[PDB]
């Protein structure tokens, strides 16, 4: 549902 | 949208003030609904704009369900650098879309009158949710999609408005939901973490990026697995396991205060392994008996404007139940597994009990939150922690 990156 | 706490009390809701959910601002110490239930519901649909209509999608019509995987491959979610955008199979929205008790009339499409274009979507289906010392039946609201050509024309608020008298229509009055911008008010804040599979692919990618005071050669030793998971008697969840599956959730969910409540037909629907959809290995120990279990499910993504690669296969940490083998090697094994079957990465949040190995394992934090609400039900907020809730 979200789209994550790695930060 | 605002993705950040501080910056969306910066933010006026037009739409969401109009809603029985707590301000933003608001600090809650009740348990119940913001409103009653209603005992008369408008029973016309919602005014769309000219030249749009509603339409019901028969996701078993082949066809229809093919014009909804559009809709979504072109249309959902993008990541923050318009990089990546979800790419849901046909074959997962039917498992996403038809669970135990699906009904038509929640899969919520709206067409162009003319050319028939589907360009909106919004679905409801049942669960029941325990939430701390209460067990409502809701919905969970997932797939809200508008047309990229037809953004900020305030068609997602009739979107929603439409739906939730679809559901009032049965009879339910609260549902669960997550989304990756802030709205009042969240429940509960879990942020994504991920773990490199392919660590060469990722940065090729720019999914990911190489350490300041590390190399290639080094990330990929780093990140290196076994070739075949460790724990003894782990092996695919088959139809025998369902009851002991069911039974094995149904007790470790009882710790989190945001949970889902499910029947075995729910259970044999959400873990029975379905190739690249759903994947649930269970241990059947040296008496033959089911004492842990894994899952992950198979969401990949489209990578834009790339010449080369086109396609990111992820994994998603579902639900993963230990009550004799420690979950930091179920999760080992979890990844070795993902890793078996071509995945690129994995990823997980950090709710439940998933903090006690993201570290160890060499999960790195993502940039994006996921924010858990509840519409209509006024209750405290909960630590990522003690959600116990995943949905696809
Ligand atoms: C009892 C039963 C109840 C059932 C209903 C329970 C509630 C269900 C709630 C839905 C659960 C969804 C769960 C998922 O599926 S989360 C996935 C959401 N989908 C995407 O992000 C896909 C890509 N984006 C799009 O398709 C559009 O940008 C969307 C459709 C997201 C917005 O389209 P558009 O860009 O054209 O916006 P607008 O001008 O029409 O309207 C703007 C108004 O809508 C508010 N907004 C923006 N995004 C969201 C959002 N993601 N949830 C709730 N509200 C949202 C916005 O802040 C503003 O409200 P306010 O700021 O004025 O207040």
């Amino acid at each position: 549902k979200s789209f994550s990156k790695p930060r | 949208p605002a993705k950040t706490m501080e910056e969306a009390s910066k933010r006026s809701y037009q739409f969401w003030d109009t809603q029985p959910v707590p301000k933003l601002g608001e600090v809650v110490n009740t348990h119940g609904p913001v409103e009653p239930d209603k005992d008369n519901i408008r029973q016309e649909p919602y005014t769309l704009p000219q030249g749009f209509t509603w339409d019901a999608l028969d996701l078993g019509d082949r066809g229809v369900l093919k014009e909804l995987y559009t809709l979504l491959n072109e249309n959902y979610v993008e990541d923050d650098d318009n990089m990546f955008r979800f790419d849901y199979s046909p074959e997962f929205l039917l498992w996403a879309l038809r669970p135990p008790g699906w009904l038509p009339q929640w899969h919520c499409g709206v067409r162009v009158v003319s050319s028939r274009k589907l360009v909106g979507f919004i679905s409801a289906i049942p669960a029941n949710i325990h939430i701390y010392d209460t067990e409502k039946k809701m919905v969970e609201i997932n797939f809200l999609c508008v047309h990229k050509k037809l953004r900020s024309k305030r068609v997602a608020p009739v979107l929603i408005r439409e739906i939730t008298r679809r559901v009032h229509l049965e009879g339910i009055f609260q549902a669960v939901y997550t989304a990756g911008v802030v709205l009042p008010k969240p429940v509960g804040t879990c942020r994504y973490w991920h773990r490199s599979l392919n660590p060469r692919k990722l940065i090729e990618v720019k999914f990911s990026h190489l350490s300041r005071n590390m190399t290639m050669q080094r990330t990929m030793k780093l990140y290196r697995l076994p070739e075949t998971p460790k724990t003894a008697g782990l092996r695919p969840m088959e139809t025998k396991d369902i009851p002991v599956v069911h039974q094995l959730l149904t007790r470790y969910l009882k710790q989190f205060h945001l949970t889902p409540v499910m029947s075995q037909e729910e259970v044999e629907h959400w873990f029975y392994p379905q190739e690249n959809i759903i994947d649930t290995f269970v241990v059947e120990n040296a008496n033959g008996e089911v004492t842990d279990f894994l899952s992950f499910y198979t969401l990949p993504s489209t990578i834009m404007n790339h010449p080369t690669h086109k396609s990111l296969k992820a994994a998603y940490s579902f639900y993963n139940v230990h009550t004799q083998t420690p979950l930091l090697d179920l999760m080992s094994d979890a990844l070795v597994l993902a890793k078996m079957k071509g995945f690129d990465v994995f990823n997980a949040l950090d709710l439940m009990e998933n903090k006690t190995f993201l570290e160890k394992l060499k999960f790195g934090i993502g940039d994006g939150n996921l924010q858990y609400y509840l519409y209509n039900w006024k209750c405290p907020s909960m630590g990522a922690e003690k959600v116990g809730l995943v949905l696809q």
